[PDB]
């Protein structure tokens, strides 16, 4: 189904950096985090060559 | 084995027992009702006599 | 979500670990609208339908 829209939210202007990944990520599921509160499993967290 | 996420129980209706001052000195001494006006225009102060 | 096992006999097979997920949602701060009305100006309904 198809409609318009006024308002519209944008995508910035991404890095021309020649970025990588750092180690090979991989994540576990989880129904809680070591202090026993709820783990968003809808994300994660990686490290990458450079801050851009 | 599974694991589960954990919720919180807290019974926010249910109170544990609590402390009370039971007022025993002040429930046995006398009681006075001078009349709010009378002591406004008084000015918060009364005064009664001695004997001779 | 589930392992699909194989055949008759499944003694051999590990049973599914079932992860229970969850997904927060959180309210954001409250939006308002600020307006004022003179006790002249609240005399005609209409300026305080109009800014409803």
């Amino acid at each position: 189904d198809s409609y318009k829209t006024d308002i519209s939210g944008r995508l910035p202007k991404g890095s021309t950096e020649s970025l990588t990944v750092s180690g090979q990520p991989e994540h576990k599921v989880e129904a809680k985090d070591s202090n026993g509160m709820p783990v968003d499993n809808r994300q994660g967290t990686i490290t990458v060559s450079a801050s851009g | 084995a599974n694991q589960l996420a954990k919720d919180l129980e807290i019974m926010f209706e249910n109170y544990v027992e609590g402390f009370e001052a039971a007022c025993v000195v002040s429930r046995n001494a006398k009681k006075f009702r001078p009349g709010d006006t009378a002591m406004q225009r008084a000015g918060d102060v009364l005064y009664r006599p001695q004997h001779y | 979500h589930m392992n699909i096992e194989e055949g008759l006999d499944l003694s051999s097979k590990t049973p599914t670990a079932l992860v229970q997920r969850l997904v927060p949602s959180v309210f954001k701060e409250p939006k308002n609208i600020l307006y004022t009305l003179d006790a002249r100006e609240m005399r005609d309904p209409e300026h305080k339908t109009e800014a409803g």
